[PDB]
């Protein structure tokens, strides 16, 4: 919402902040009333680039920086891949070597041309894929249930303190 | 005077001590002797930093192997200089006993703001800009550019000192901080660093808390070298604030905007050092995969691997990253939101920012930081602490929390929000100086009852007294005064704030008391607004107006510049016979500075209870968590934050050298027995019911009467 304007139509952005960016594959910042402009001809095709769009490829975020909201959907679709739990790995440099090779393929993909990073993706689809990768999204899956049952746990513990302190007071 | 003390003989420079300096001897012999952290009170501001440092010196004479060295702690480097001169006496005492030299070292420590020979430092005052302008001529850059010697300025004097203090260490002495300044300026050495060497071989060390407490620089100096070592914090009942004030963190839209363009800045300097020099600086990265200070105390700090974080361009992505997140967190308007385990749970989910890699940002930042040969670190502080925040908060929230204010208070409307990372227990960030040192004895005056202090800061106490000061004439007799003329009550109430007849009789009091007391006299309020409401309502009446004519006013101000000017004068008023009122806060920092003697702020006056305001979120965290954990009652800690506070701001007139003075707090809560309680044990005993709940009127007789008794000689 900081920013000055879309590159367009950089009037809802002083007028009203209420607007939130679209993510496209071009990694633009578009905005609502801009989409409803790319809507009306081309049916998504980035004004300027003409970068096609199968669907409008358009998806909501809310970051005033265009480069972090490419980057973090970047991040978004990368973190399905190299999901492995870091306990994985033994070998102590392997916990962060790999994490170290998965930012580069986000900065890779951020700017620089993304065939090599899909051909790379693709091995590593192939030969994780078999055993790791679906079994990390179990656990991940499992450790995302259990944090949510865990804060759930606290809140009925602040609700009970509340509650039993009124019932002291009262009582 | 030698005093056959029951553990040894004690020597002691002055003639005769009360019989509270024996107890208090006594009692501290036994926390030595038992080897176990303890706390102590004793009321007097001077005479204890000498009878303790006697105590210490002919135990440490005794025992030398059980204690390592003394670490004395004062609140301002202006009171340690204090201390460094009793020392000294000491020192020129004993050695005058002792017929030669002891290899005996005392020394104090003071920023290089405070303390410096270099003429392009001098001018400037400013802390941060002190910092990064020594860290750039002492840049290991600089040092190897100095090997070449090629044209360009370098700081010769901790060259010297690399030359000669490493291999000569200075044999003995005592060295104030401007003595140690021209010792410095005479020997072409650091009066900084050669202090700094000396803490490996001191056998006294002094220094302010905030070279012991705040883990990023307290450790480097406070290693584990003083594994058994005498710490003691003098004056230090406003430990927990200070404590607290070491780890929280205040993030402010201001700061995040200075922060986004410095992170500019650095961009384009990685830039221009890839285009320039990219080798030598990148063996960095080699160094960081084998693997401005951390604030992770020693067991809490760890250094296994940066993390993901492993490249210049890696480590400003996730800068930005965090960055973006904090500037939507601190944009978001609504009410005010507390999560510190969720603020971590939320940044990882949203951003997807990990709380490992998290955790290594600030040490990473120094070390990338370095590599960039910056000009100075000053530009780049408010980055410095936004990483110095994400990196504490990736470490633990257990005893903390993240609090958002998207809207200040005193402002119906402001776009400068701030995030605030305020502690709730000074436990926590103090533990390591407990566990590390055997002992450590808080000393202070005006001390809040002890039983309180254990329950805050998690330590087991040997001995729990309170002194009180004995005298052949009664110096202090302090009063308490809840009904004015009119026979009603004059609680400072939240409520009754606004009574127009409170505000009237705290003026008549004020007016009669200025008429009676002699010259200078001090008046402490509740708040700066609550202050101006009174004065306001006082100059539509008559009253103010015939107190200024009765003796001058002076007022105290927000801006430090203004109370400096004010007190100058004040001081001038109080030797002259005009005298003076001087109207303070009780928080002001003015309040908790100033010392007062002997004919300067000869009857000292509390206007109110001095207690926070019921609505800063702050306090809401640090009250309710001592309620969930140590069991405390959150009215009896508001209690005590009141009861110490006024002690501090009322216990200066009885500095030392017997110099008479009168207490006189224009509350009837004071009257309270809780209130009395928990006031220290030497003021509550002169205390008596007799006077506690004087009118007006009485409390002025009685004060001429008590005035006339002490102005005669001993
Ligand atoms: S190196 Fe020493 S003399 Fe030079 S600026 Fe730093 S403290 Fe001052
Ligand atoms: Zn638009
Ligand atoms: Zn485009």
């Amino acid at each position: 919402m900081d920013d000055q304007g879309c590159p367009r139509c950089k009037t809802t952005k002083y007028r009203n902040p209420s607007l939130k960016l679209m993510v496209n594959v071009c990694g633009h910042t578009l905005c609502e009333s801009c989409v409803d402009l790319l809507f009306v001809r081309g049916a998504g095709n980035c004004p300027e680039c003409g970068t096609p769009l199968r669907k409008s490829n358009f998806r909501v975020q809310l970051f005033e920086d265009p480069t972090v909201d490419k980057e973090v959907e970047i991040r978004k679709k990368v973190l399905k891949i190299y999901n492995k739990r870091e306990e994985d790995f033994p070998s102590l440099r392997e916990y962060n070597d790999f994490l170290e090779e998965v930012e580069e393929i986000v900065f890779n993909l951020t700017n620089n041309v993304d065939l090599d990073n899909t051909k790379k993706k693709m091995e590593i689809y192939q030969k994780e894929n078999k055993d790791v990768i679906q079994k990390n999204k179990l656990k991940l899956t499992r450790e995302q249930e259990e944090l949510e049952e865990a804060l759930e746990v606290e809140r009925q513990e602040n609700e009970q303190r509340r509650l039993f302190i009124q019932k002291e007071e009262q009582l | 005077m030698k005093l056959n003390v029951d553990g040894l003989l004690v020597y002691f420079p002055y003639d005769y001590i009360y019989p509270e300096q024996f107890s208090y001897m006594r009692e501290l012999k036994r926390t030595l002797d038992a080897k176990g952290h303890g706390v102590l009170e004793m009321p007097s501001g001077t005479g204890k930093t000498v009878s303790l440092l006697a105590l210490i010196m002919a135990y440490q004479r005794a025992y030398p192997l059980e204690v390592t060295k003394l670490i004395y702690c004062s609140r301002t480097v202006p009171e340690i200089e204090k201390v460094i001169e009793e020392l000294r006496k000491l020192l020129n005492f004993y050695e005058k006993q002792e017929g030669e030299k002891l290899p005996f070292l005392g020394l104090a420590l003071s920023s290089r703001k405070n303390l410096c020979i270099h003429p392009e430092v001098t001018p400037l005052r400013f802390g941060k800009d002190v910092d990064g302008k020594c860290h750039s001529l002492t840049a290991s850059y600089v040092r190897a550019q100095y090997q070449h010697d090629t044209s360009l300025p370098h700081c010769r004097f901790y060259e010297e000192f690399d030359a000669h203090g490493r291999e000569v260490p200075l044999p003995a002495g005592i060295y104030n901080l401007d003595d140690l300044k021209a010792l410095g300026r005479r020997q072409g050495w650091c009066p900084y660093f050669l202090a700094r060497y000396s803490i490996l071989h001191a056998n006294v060390v002094v220094y302010s808390y905030h070279y012991l407490l705040d883990p990023k620089i307290a450790d480097l100096v406070s290693k584990e070298l003083a594994r058994k070592a005498v710490v003691v914090f003098d004056e230090a009942h406003n430990i927990d604030n200070v404590c607290i004030d070491s780890m929280s963190v205040n993030l402010t839209r201001r700061t995040l905007d200075r922060c986004q363009g410095n992170l500019e800045t650095l961009q384009k300097t990685v830039l221009r050092i890839k285009e320039t020099d990219e080798q030598r600086l990148r063996d960095e990265y080699r160094r960081l995969v084998e693997g401005a200070n951390p604030v992770l105390p020693d067991e809490v700090l760890q250094e296994a691997v940066p993390g993901s974080i492993r490249t210049a361009e890696h480590f400003l992505g996730f800068l930005r990253r965090l960055l973006e997140y904090v500037k939507w967190r601190l944009r978001v308007q609504h009410v005010v939101q507390e999560s510190p385990p969720a603020f971590l749970s939320g940044l990882a989910q949203r951003v997807c920012i990990q709380r490992k890699p998290l955790r290594f940002c600030a040490e990473r930042l120094r070390s990338l930081l370095h590599t960039l040969e910056i000009t100075d670190l000053a530009d780049f502080s408010p980055l410095t602490l936004l990483a110095n925040f994400a990196t504490l908060v990736s470490t633990y929230a257990k005893g903390f929390t993240i609090i958002i204010e998207p809207f200040d208070d005193r402002t119906p409307t402001i776009a400068n929000p701030i995030l605030h990372f305020s502690c709730m227990d000074a436990s926590l960030a103090i533990k390591p100086v407990f566990e590390r040192f055997q002992s450590v004895i808080i000393t202070s005056g005006t001390l809040s009852p002890l039983d309180i202090y254990p329950k805050i800061l998690d330590f087991h106490p040997v001995t729990m007294a309170t002194f009180t000061m004995t005298l052949a004439r009664v110096c202090l007799c302090p009063m308490i005064i809840g009904r004015g003329n009119d026979q009603v009550a004059i609680s400072s109430k939240f409520e009754t704030r606004e009574d127009i007849a409170v505000i009237r009789n705290y003026g008549n009091l004020l007016l009669e008391m200025s008429a009676v007391v002699p010259d200078g006299i001090v008046a402490f309020f509740t708040s700066y607004q609550y202050m101006e409401s009174t004065v306001a309502s006082w100059y539509e009446q008559g009253i103010l107006e015939n107190i200024q004519r009765n003796k001058l006013l002076f007022i105290e101000t927000q801006d430090g510049a203004e109370t400096s000017v004010a007190l100058e004068k004040y001081q001038e008023a109080c030797e002259n016979g005009r005298g003076a009122i001087l109207l303070s806060v009780a928080r002001g920092k003015v309040s908790e500075g100033i010392d007062f003697v002997h004919h300067y702020g000869r009857a000292v006056i509390m206007f109110g209870v001095p207690y926070v305001y019921t609505q800063s979120r702050i306090l809401k965290a640090r009250l309710e968590y001592l309620r969930d954990q140590f069991q405390i009652r959150e009215n009896d800690f508001l209690t005590f934050d009141a009861m110490r506070h006024a002690a501090q701001c009322v216990g200066r007139a009885i500095r030392g050298k017997t110099d008479y003075g009168l207490m006189v707090f224009a509350d009837k809560r004071f009257a309270r027995g809780d209130k009395r309680g928990k006031l220290p044990r030497w003021i509550q005993e002169h205390l008596t019911d007799a006077n506690l709940n004087l009118t007006v009127d009485e409390g002025v007789q009685v004060a001429k009467y008590f005035l006339r008794q002490m102005a005669q000689p001993f």
